């Protein structure tokens, strides 16, 4: 079904997906820091018995494979025993600094920030990458849900907003490689689809989780397996039908307790512009012009993109 | 073999946020706007006798033909007037009549004298006039009329002249009718159904955007939107009337989409393919600019309430500030 969109959808791929060298570098940097925290670590627990940093993640486009040419942010989430102080902070990122030596002799520059409850790395590559460290733990949680409750409950504690928003990325990591990873396409037209949100302001307030929210709902809720081609369609029709103007069902967050919107923060216009956008997108597909809306001329296992760690060592949506 | 996106098929994929919204004003305004396109009880009264006046005069023509030259083997109520979806202002029913012989012009109006003569027989005082058309005939009271689609037997298609018999398009469209409304009283005879269609029809006469939209595309259509999703229920009017602007907008009828089957032919006719890619994009832009005029609380508009509202899909409009531009042309001629 609609071989050339296939053919276009897959053309449009290959030019936003990373680079063999991109690539190789992110793999090094995320090993690295990966092998380093894992030794600050042992660290601490020896220097303590004479636990505390319970496991080390991965989340966001590293974790899901949301990679693009031009990208230069990865992230990862360090989950904590208790609820992560300013000190911990420190006493992680010096280690850190130290912990480095004992696997790589590439230079990182390492910054921490207090009120952001993380830890940046950089890289002496031109352009750099930049390797954002969460600390979090569930403590936090467990916390504001008592908190939101009404229920009773150190000085330097971490922001808890920005703790929530880790194991909130850390949530959104497991579910995609547990619903979307797995079902058809669903990937492929979601980068492709990542990089028309960044091309187009209109689809700029989707970009990120709402963006893969969307696309899984409405590949996953096809009656059978679609291509890359046939599966976009899918996801405008979706969209045309309305689905996010103000009066419509919203896009449930899967990720979350208390019932919540993932779309909720566009505004009236918002919706109604990217409505408007994606249902005449649609016909353009429909009636053998989807090169316009890819942002090309007519032409004449895409998930893994890096290995899991060896360090902290897979669910998969059913066949 | 692909079908486009129907929220109403996968409803549990969706959950709702938060309560749906209050639309009880929508719902009211349907029926307020239904009261005012259904035929009073005059027109009722009016097209009832005149269609149970010639429908029983045929019936007694088909049994006792007596001396009578044309043999007829049938005849079959057809069209809004047996379907339930009439309109006040448009008083004419319809019947088609199956003839046993070859259908020439010349029986037909033998036929058409014949019972319009027996009727003014039977009614001296009531004054009636019969014509004939490319169809068949037509005969007309002061206050409703009763159009006669004069067909044949299947046998006799295949045995036609184009210079002596009627038209094999008029011949079969007849019989074709036969089936819609077979069709439609075995699947179609439900309450909302009925009154959903009605309201398409004014739409698409408010909206020149929907004109290719012909009146049995309009009963699938219809149906659809009340009746087929996973659960052995009809919709309400409200949400399926709003359906009907989602699954158009959706691309329902739009190329490489199985839209829908038809059922009464073979084996599998896609019913929007009577439509040229042009105008397939005309009425999924129409649809579409509807389902965002909707969102933004423009029901009573889009229902005809506020006088004329077909620069709606043409024009942009401001509501409540937020700024609608209407859907455009994506279709583009070799
Ligand atoms: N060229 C035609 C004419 C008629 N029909 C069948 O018979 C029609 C019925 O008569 P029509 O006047 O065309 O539509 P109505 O149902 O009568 O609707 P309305 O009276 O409101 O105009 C359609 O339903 C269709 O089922 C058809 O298929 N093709
Ligand atoms: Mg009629």
């Amino acid at each position: 079904i609609f071989v050339n969109d296939d053919r276009h959808v897959m053309a449009k791929h290959s030019s936003v997906y990373p680079t063999q060298e991109e690539l190789e570098a992110v793999q090094n940097m995320v090993s690295h820091t990966e092998r380093a925290l894992k030794a600050v670590s042992d660290w601490i627990d020896e220097q303590e018995k004479g636990r505390t940093l319970r496991g080390v993640m991965r989340v966001g486009l590293v974790a899901k494979g949301l990679l693009l040419k031009g990208d230069l942010d990865l992230e990862l989430v360090l989950l904590c025993k208790e609820k992560p102080t300013t000190a911990l902070l420190d006493k992680v990122a010096d280690n850190l600094a130290i912990q480095l030596t004992t696997v790589t002799e590439d230079k990182y520059e390492i910054l921490q920030s207090v009120d952001d409850a993380a830890i940046v790395i950089k890289n002496t590559k031109e352009p750099p990458l930049s390797l954002t460290i969460h600390l979090t733990s569930p403590v936090v949680r467990e916390e504001m849900e008592k908190v939101l409750a009404g229920e009773t409950l150190p000085p330097d504690v971490l922001d808890r907003q920005k703790c929530l928003a880790a194991l909130a990325s850390l949530r959104h990591a497991k579910w995609f490689q547990a619903r979307a990873n797995g079902l058809k396409s669903c990937v492929i037209v979601i980068r492709v689809l990542r990089d028309l949100c960044t091309r187009v302001p209109t689809w700029g307030p989707l970009r990120g989780w709402p963006l893969e929210l969307l696309c899984e709902k409405s590949i996953g809720t096809a009656n059978r397996p679609m291509g890359a081609g046939e599966a976009l369609r899918r996801v405008l029709e979706c969209l045309a039908s309305g689905i996010v103007m103000p009066d419509g069902s919203g896009i449930y967050d899967p990720c979350e307790k208390e019932a919540t919107d993932a779309i909720g923060h566009l505004d009236r216009q918002q919706r109604e512009d990217i409505t408007q956008s994606a249902q005449h997108a649609l016909r353009l597909a429909a009636f053998g012009q989807l090169h316009k809306v890819l942002g090309m001329d007519p032409l004449p296992d895409y998930t893994v993109q890096i290995p899991p760690s060896t360090t902290y060592a897979p669910m998969k949506r059913p066949m | 073999s692909h079908i486009p996106f129907d929220f109403y098929l996968c409803e549990m994929a969706f959950p709702r946020v938060k309560p749906a919204p209050d639309e009880t004003s929508f719902s009211e305004a349907l029926l307020k706007r239904n009261q005012d396109l259904a035929p009073n009880s005059a027109e009722q009264a009016s097209i009832l006798s005149l269609v149970t006046k010639i429908n029983n005069v045929i019936d007694n023509l088909i049994v006792a033909p007596g001396t009578f030259e044309v043999q007829i083997e049938e005849v079959r109520q057809v069209g809004s007037y047996k379907k339930g979806t009439m309109t006040t202002g448009h008083n004419v029913a319809d019947l088609v009549v199956i003839l046993k012989i070859l259908p020439t012009l010349e029986a037909v109006a033998a036929l058409g004298n014949k019972v319009v003569e027996s009727l003014r027989a039977q009614d001296p005082s009531e004054v009636l006039t019969m014509l004939t058309n490319e169809t068949g005939f037509e005969i007309s009271s002061s206050d409703a009329t009763v159009k006669i689609l004069i067909t044949t037997v299947p046998p006799n298609l295949r045995k036609l002249d184009p210079e002596l018999h009627l038209d094999i398009k008029v011949l079969q469209s007849a019989l074709a009718a036969i089936r819609h409304a077979r069709w439609f009283e075995e699947n179609a005879s439900q309450s909302t159904v009925k009154v959903l269609i009605r309201l398409l029809k004014d739409l698409r006469i408010r909206f020149p955007g929907f004109e290719p939209l012909t009146p049995w595309i309009l009963d699938l259509l219809g149906h659809y939107a009340v009746m087929n999703n996973p659960t052995r229920q009809p919709l309400a009017l409200n949400v399926a009337y709003r359906r009907c602007l989602q699954i158009l907008a959706a691309g329902l009828f739009l190329p490489g989409s199985v839209g829908i089957t038809d059922p009464c032919e073979s084996g599998n006719f896609r019913v929007h393919t009577v439509m040229t890619l042009e105008q397939q994009d005309m009425v999924c832009y129409t649809a579409q600019t509807l389902v965002r005029i909707l969102s933004h609380g423009g029901f009573r508009k889009i229902l005809g309430q506020e006088g004329d509202a077909s620069y709606l899909a043409s024009e942009i409009s401001t509501w409540d500030g937020v700024i609608v531009t209407p859907s455009e042309k994506a279709y583009e001629k070799p």
